């Protein structure tokens, strides 16, 4: 049982990691004469959890 | 005599003020499609800014 709990915990880190994997490639991706770039709304805003490193 | 002196004099001032004036104008412009530029670059950078919410 033990093993189990181990199992899918370490199951939901890999899908949050690669997760970040794609948001962070497609930021690289990004560069410019871009279709969706535009001014936003308070980008200097900060996030509402702010985890540190 | 010194009205042909003045008359030459002034004429040839105020070619030297027209090439200046033209060399004014095409900085000027110049300056204009720079300044588009760098609201093309903050746009950029406000779409990367927002880009990490997700």
């Amino acid at each position: 049982c033990l093993l189990q709990e181990i199992r899918q915990q370490l199951n939901s880190d890999h899908r949050d990691k690669m997760e970040t994997l794609e948001i962070d490639r497609g930021c690289l991706s990004l560069n410019l004469t871009s279709p969706n770039i535009s001014l936003k709304v308070n980008p200097t805003r900060i996030p509402k959890d702010s985890t540190t490193l | 005599r010194e009205m042909e002196s003045f008359y030459s004099e002034l004429k040839w001032q105020e070619k030297n003020t027209l090439e200046e004036i033209a060399e004014l104008q095409g900085d000027i412009r110049r300056l204009e499609e720079d300044l588009r530029r760098k609201m093309m670059n903050l746009k950029l950078a406000h779409t990367r800014l927002e880009s990490r919410t997700y």
